[PDB]
């Protein structure tokens, strides 16, 4: 099973080819890493 | 293995920016790495001054680069972070996702008579 | 022989064990925002367990976690970031007035 | 040196009553250890001494919680005498 | 055919109720001290719950009145000791009187 | 709105003004309390110097001037110097435990000036240079 997983995921790893487009695809967007935690142990999402 | 790299680039322009990423990513493909994603988390203002190629920097450009690599690779990618002008700050440190977190039943109390005799 | 009789068994009624606020979450060094809940607004300290609550493991993964930040360039030392001054008190710490 | 300044160790004054302000700063760096630290550092801590000390601050600590606790306990009885004259 | 002591325990109103943290029992004033009511709910020890200041007269010996149970005996050991200290009387918060 | 002890961060948008001043434009009065002696130094948003005034500067010579009341009138002089340039509201920046670490500030307020804020500097080495052995007394 890791081994099925790990080559459909070889479909999205970036490339010599494929590096420009994805490295442009990047500065587009922006990934967030930061949430809250709470006093109830509820996680709470940034507000983006 | 599986690497994780926190790269901080001096605050450019659009085009300096891809250039600069591209000829990391580059680097990295040189060494042997197996690039597995790029990741933007933003233009900031940095957390203290860091000087950097005679240079003082308030702003950086925040990205990860998800990779793999064989271990001699590191001492290698260490070393051309250091020299390249754009970088402010590059670290690469084993991928967070690699370590599996162990369940946990919850906090058991620890007795207090250990407290002391310890 | 007697079908009143107690039978050996484990605790029914058994509560489940306390788990601290972070239990069963992962502790990134790039959440800053949830790193910065756990060191003083006026002096960056990091607290405590005996203020944040945490038990031991995540106390090590949160101060193991602050000091990676510090260093890496996503997290000041010397104050908590102002920008997380406005989230979710869960230190049992008073300061003000 | 390389952080932003006037956000650490910063209170704000209200009502030109600078005596509160100053007294809150004073327990702000207190309860963070700042003042004790501090103190402690005007002179240097053979690790040896460092070590004896941080051992009984901590026994002390455990033996005042414990007998608080104790206190707490034993004082639930502390009202009036049910049975007088017996 | 004589009933058995095992048998006694089993279908006991305590033994059924399971634990007595966050159970509500009816009890019954048997003792008062000024505004210290003691208050007999069918366990080992009485519980001592202060007067209501609402109704406060209403409660006199022999009312019956509702609690909700957090211990049935108060013990706890302390450090260096080689039993439990008891206070022998239970925790029970008072909420009011039973009417029918 | 209700009063918040955290200074005003820059960059935001805030309410809060004196004389027409931002927080980030009013001067700062950098107080450097030690255990024998105290000095005071007004200087502008900019780091232009105002006002440089010490307990040795009033006169004071030797073991008083570790003393709050030195440390007042040295305050009382800086305060001078600084309202005759157009000073009135000031953020404090103390830095050392000693005697005239308060008193200082109580000076600059009889001298005329009005204190929005306070911070300490006191330098705190997170491991550093290792302190002069322990006194025998
Ligand atoms: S109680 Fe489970 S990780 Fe903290």
């Amino acid at each position: 099973r890791e081994v099925l997983q790990l080559q459909e995921e070889v479909k999205n790893f970036i490339t010599r080819e494929n590096l420009e487009a994805r490295v442009e695809a990047a500065l587009d967007s922006r990934k967030n890493y930061n949430w809250a935690i709470t006093r109830e142990g509820l996680v709470v999402r940034p507000q983006r | 293995p599986r690497y994780e790299l926190a790269l901080i680039l001096k605050a450019m322009q659009r085009p300096e920016t891809a250039a600069t990423l591209k000829r990391t990513i580059e680097a990295l493909m040189d060494r042997g790495a197996i690039v597995r994603d790029l990741e933007n988390l933003g233009e900031r203002a940095l957390p203290y001054r860091i000087s950097a190629h005679s240079q003082q920097h308030n702003r950086g450009g925040y990205f990860l680069v998800d990779f793999y690599a064989p271990t001699a690779a590191v001492e290698s990618m260490v070393e051309h972070l250091s020299r390249d002008i754009d970088v402010i700050r590059g670290n690469i440190v084993k991928h967070p996702l690699t370590q599996e977190l162990k369940e946990c039943e919850g906090i058991v109390p620890v007795p207090l008579a250990e407290k002391l005799y310890s | 022989s007697n079908e009143d009789l107690p039978i050996s068994m484990e605790n029914p009624y058994k509560e489940p064990l306390k788990k601290c606020i972070l239990c069963g979450k992962h502790v990134d060094y790039k959440n800053v925002q949830l790193l910065s809940q756990f060191v003083s607004p006026f002096t960056g300290c990091i607290y405590g367990r005996h203020i944040t609550g945490l038990c031991g493991k995540k106390q090590k993964e949160i101060t193991k976690a602050i000091k990676r930040a510090q260093i890496m360039g996503f997290m000041p030392v010397t104050y908590k970031d102002p920008a997380y001054l406005k989230d979710p008190k869960v230190c049992n710490i008073r300061y003000r007035e | 040196a390389k952080h932003l300044k006037f956000i650490a160790r910063t209170v704000m004054v209200q009502e030109g009553n600078v005596e509160s302000a100053y007294r809150t700063l004073n327990r702000i760096l207190t309860m963070d250890g700042l003042i004790e630290d501090i103190k402690h550092r005007r002179y240097y801590e053979k690790p040896c001494r460092r070590r004896q000390r941080e051992s009984y601050e901590r026994c002390r600590r455990i033996y005042n919680m414990e007998m608080a606790r104790k206190i707490n306990f034993l004082m639930r009885k502390n009202r009036a005498d049910p049975w007088q004259g017996c | 055919n004589v009933e058995s002591f095992a048998s006694m325990l089993r279908h006991s109103p305590l033994t059924q109720m399971g634990p007595a943290k966050d159970k509500l029992v009816i009890g019954r004033i048997f003792h008062i001290v000024e505004n210290d009511l003691y208050i007999d709910f069918g366990g080992k020890f009485h519980c001592v719950c202060r007067r209501p200041e609402v109704d406060g007269e209403k409660y006199q010996k022999g009312t019956r009145v509702r609690l909700r149970l957090l211990d049935l005996e108060l013990t706890s050991r302390f450090l260096g000791a080689t039993t439990d200290t008891t206070v022998l009387e239970a925790n029970a918060v008072l909420l009011g009187i039973q009417e029918s | 709105t209700k009063f918040s002890i955290y200074p005003p961060i820059p960059g935001e948008e805030s309410s809060l003004r004196w004389a027409g001043k931002k927080f980030e434009e009013i001067p700062i009065a950098h107080i450097k309390a030690s255990h024998n002696n105290t000095q005071i130094q007004v200087v502008s948003a900019s780091n232009e110097p105002l006002a440089f005034a010490s307990c040795g500067t009033e006169g004071f010579r030797n073991a008083k001037k570790g003393t709050g009341i030195a440390a007042q009138t040295a305050g009382i002089a800086a305060a001078a110097r600084a309202k005759q340039k157009g000073v009135i509201h000031i953020r404090v920046v103390v830095k050392g435990l000693g005697p005239g670490r308060l008193s200082a500030m109580h000076g600059l307020i009889m001298g005329g000036l009005e204190v929005i804020s306070i911070t300490d500097n006191t330098p705190i080495p997170h491991x550093g240079c290792r302190p002069r052995k322990a006194r025998k007394l």
